[PDB]
């Protein structure tokens, strides 16, 4: 205990945090007006952010 | 370029600025059909289904271009006068409004006019538009602007075209800037050196 100095947990993404990542991730591509992400990121069961 | 960059419709979206997409579906409509040709108007605003669905909420909308297209000339007036009247009590058109109807009536004076070659002029008045002394005058001044390639009889009743090269149009253009660049450079090479 007297080495490390702090350890930081990294959980899967929940319906939240999917959606950020596709905000982001759905930046470059070309899209069409009406998408709703937050339908597709509830059919994302959260694997990881890759 | 205006319509250029009204290219897509498509990615555009529920804006802050244009609050209805179908306000920027009237602006780009309102640009296209100067701004674009029969073939392009005959494959692109009459087939997207994506432009269609928002003027088919729009009563006078489609009927202001489909009587362009579908060659409804006399209506094609009013509801000019209509809309060249919204756009003179329009912001950021307001600037351009006696600018755009004044390319409107051009428009379809080419679109008639540039099919016969020795229709007349009482012809018009009644399928095209009334007023025979209203197409006198405002042929006579286009015409006399310059434009509208046709050359009119008087007084045996009769309008004839013509058809003119890509000559001396393009000519006219070329010596334009030719003069406007002359002007340039020898302004700025009186400012340079005293």
């Amino acid at each position: 205990p007297g080495r490390i100095d702090r350890k930081i947990e990294f959980p899967p993404p929940n319906e939240e945090a999917r959606l950020d990542i596709l905000k982001i991730h759905s930046r470059k591509m070309n899209l069409t007006r009406g998408i709703n992400l937050r339908k597709i990121a509830e059919l994302m069961p959260g694997a990881s952010g890759a | 370029q205006a319509a250029e960059l009204f290219l897509d419709t498509v990615s555009t979206f529920t804006s802050y600025e244009l609050m209805d997409y179908k306000t920027f579906v009237t602006y780009t409509v309102y640009v296209s059909m100067i701004a674009l040709e029969r073939p392009d108007l005959r494959e692109k605003v009459i087939k997207g289904a994506e432009i269609l669905e928002v003027l088919h909420s729009l009563p006078a909308v489609r009927q202001y271009l489909f009587s362009l297209y579908e060659c409804r000339y006399s209506v094609f007036f009013q509801s000019l006068a209509v809309v060249e009247q919204e756009m003179k009590k329009d912001w950021l058109f307001a600037p351009h409004y006696r600018y755009y109807v004044r390319e409107m009536r051009i428009h379809a004076y080419s679109q008639l006019l540039e099919s016969y070659r020795s229709l007349t002029l009482g012809y018009m008045a009644e399928a095209f538009g009334v007023g025979v002394e209203f197409i006198d005058q405002e042929l006579s001044r286009f015409i006399a602007a310059g434009r509208l390639h046709c050359k009119i009889d008087k007084v045996n009743e009769i309008v004839e075209t013509n058809r003119p090269d890509s000559k001396n149009w393009q000519y006219q253009e070329t010596i334009k800037k030719g003069d406007l660049l002359l002007n340039r450079v020898q302004k700025l090479s009186r400012v340079i050196n005293m």
